[PDB]
């Protein structure tokens, strides 16, 4: 994955996947990526009641 | 013929976390269908599972 808005960098990126498996995951806008996750799991937490 | 003139069991579904209400009873001539409409467990049910 990736996070950390400073992470969008030429050399970090270039220098990672190569020492690693496939292409680093993208497009989720890192500086919020985490907050995004939060909200998702919250949405789910409200979506409990199925009766 | 006049066969499969009976229903194996009372069929109903999952209310209020499992409380079971009948629509179909037992003994019922098989070529039939009964219909009923429930509503929301709780405000804003984004989705409903059926059991």
């Amino acid at each position: 994955i990736l996070v950390g808005g400073s992470t969008r960098i030429p050399a970090v990126q270039e220098a990672i996947k190569r020492e690693l498996g496939k292409e680093p995951h993208k497009g989720v806008n890192p500086d919020e990526v985490v907050a995004i996750g939060a909200a998702i799991q919250g949405g789910v937490i409200a979506g409990e009641v199925k009766d | 013929v006049v066969l499969l003139d009976v229903t194996p069991l009372s069929l109903g579904i999952e209310t209020m976390g499992g409380v079971f209400t009948k629509l179909i009873e037992r003994n019922t001539t098989i070529p039939t269908s009964k219909s009923q409409v429930f509503t929301t467990a709780a405000d804003n049910q984004t989705t409903v599972d059926i059991h």
